[PDB]
């Protein structure tokens, strides 16, 4: 029961933990796409009004 | 009229400067807020695990909390727009005397 | 209009997003939410005693 | 020799830090209280003193020694609580720096 | 203001350097700790198997 | 943790670093357009009042 | 009026703009903000030790 | 040796040396820019009234 | 941001995880927690006498 | 134990070794992109001010 308690201290919901690993990767890649596009916009600003 | 547009344009500059100021303070407040959420988690953790968590690790929790207190103090201090400590909670206070704001 | 745009808060999310994914990684590898990091050093110290 | 961290764009907006643990630090009454309270960790009274006396002395009878270990664990635990607190300070620090900086 | 961001960015560098330092010491302390756990096992073993 | 520290010394935000690579190229090309046009103006000055 | 105009500060920006893009390049290629250049030779020397 | 407490070697006055030096060159460029603007309207008057 | 990431503590777990599995193996094969290794050379030496 | 020692002489952390194979390929390709773009810049310099 002690190792069960300590387990609860150090439990992982590997389902959740992997799901948020996944999700945080999705959000990373998403934010990356947003930075690419953030670079794409002002390129257009200048080149369409240079 | 062109006077009115000169004052207009400078007032739009003042408006934009407004937006960046208010967004500076705002974002800082959302950071404070994120702390406060972790803090609340540290209240249900400073729930003492009800009573299971003894004084030692209550003091460890306290280390994390007071650390975060110094962080919020750091938000209210560091947030100096043009040198103006926006989140000085005593700076714009409308006390009994309005002039103190 | 076109010279300070870099989606600067996105850019601040990205290393925090990566950071998050590395925290996730870090726990998945150990299989343990207990990290070397003293974040929740109380719960740590508890299961340490 | 306080390991402060410079944080504010203003000077002296700093983060105090403290570290005091070492192999010769264990159950710090004030410091080493003799062979016990730092030096069971260092000197390890397990040779024959324990077989000489196992309970009654408490300074060779296992009691204080397991307390040297246990509190040493609590020192490194509380030290990692200080440090982890500082880590969390650096988390919200850089979050503020990136936000307010942005 | 751009002074404030220059000092800011260098202070974020100093913060990160902080994180790696504090994590260095921290992880080292968890290694010490792992020892201390084995040590405690070696106290109940230096329990002399009782006698 | 040492390699993590040293990494922080030698980290790049390749997102930012590429974004400013891009941006500095934009500003280069922009300034170039400004030099072309800087040549175009006095051509007109003389030829319209030669 | 029309014989010293070359947008001379633009012209001074251009090799500094190019210079900037080559610094950017230089770090992107290494993937490392650490340059051979001793600009921030402190941070350099730190990660060198 | 000392990072905060002295203020004459503890970073405070020194960052203030930098910051106010910035404010001096800023105010100096405010004087100069003021003079530039004076030369703008000056030559505008000189060309107008001169014409 | 993307050039020193290899999940370095994971990577430090992996040979310790393998090491663990080889300790497990080693005892399973002998059917004996007593190893050639002097880890717990006391208990070893005890059952040796 | 001899073959274990010699193994330690000739051990590979195939995880690390593959990770740095990968990484060095990434850094190659990255540097390549930087050379392409290094060619792209002066093209623009001349053609925008030829």
């Amino acid at each position: 029961n002690l190792t069960a308690a300590e387990s609860r201290i150090r439990d992982v919901d590997m389902a959740k933990e992997m799901s948020e690993f996944t999700k945080n990767n999705i959000l990373s890649q998403a934010s990356q796409a947003m930075l690419a596009q953030a670079n794409q916009q002002p390129q257009n600003v200048l080149q369409l009004l240079r | 009229m062109r006077g009115q547009i000169r004052g207009l344009e400078m007032a739009s500059k003042n408006s934009q400067d407004g937006i960046s100021l208010i967004q500076t303070a705002e974002g800082a407040l959302t950071e404070t807020h994120a702390i406060l959420q972790r803090v609340r988690e540290l209240v249900v953790q400073a729930g003492n695990t009800g009573t299971q968590d003894k004084a030692t690790d209550l003091q460890s929790i306290q280390d994390e909390i007071s650390a975060l207190t110094d962080e919020i103090d750091g938000i209210s201090n560091r947030t100096e727009f043009n040198g103006k400590k926006l989140l000085d909670g005593t700076y714009k206070v409308d006390t009994a005397t309005p002039a103190n704001q | 209009i076109n010279h300070n745009i870099a989606a600067l808060n996105t850019l601040n999310r990205l290393p925090s997003n990566n950071s998050a994914s590395q925290k996730n990684m870090e726990k998945l590898s150990s299989g343990l939410r207990i990290n070397r990091a003293g974040d929740d050093a109380a719960g740590l110290a508890i299961s340490e005693k | 020799k306080n390991l402060v961290f410079q944080i504010g764009a203003n000077a002296t907006q700093q983060i105090s830090v403290n570290i005091e643990d070492m192999g010769a630090d264990a159950l710090g009454i004030k410091e080493a209280d003799g062979s016990i309270a730092a030096l069971h960790s260092v000197n390890d009274l397990d040779v024959t003193k324990f077989a000489d006396n196992a309970a009654d002395c408490a300074d060779i009878g296992f009691d204080a020694q397991l307390k040297v270990v246990d509190e040493a664990i609590n020192q490194v635990s509380s030290q990692r609580a200080k440090l982890g607190a500082v880590q969390n300070r650096l988390e919200h620090t850089i979050n503020n720096l990136s936000a307010s900086g942005e």
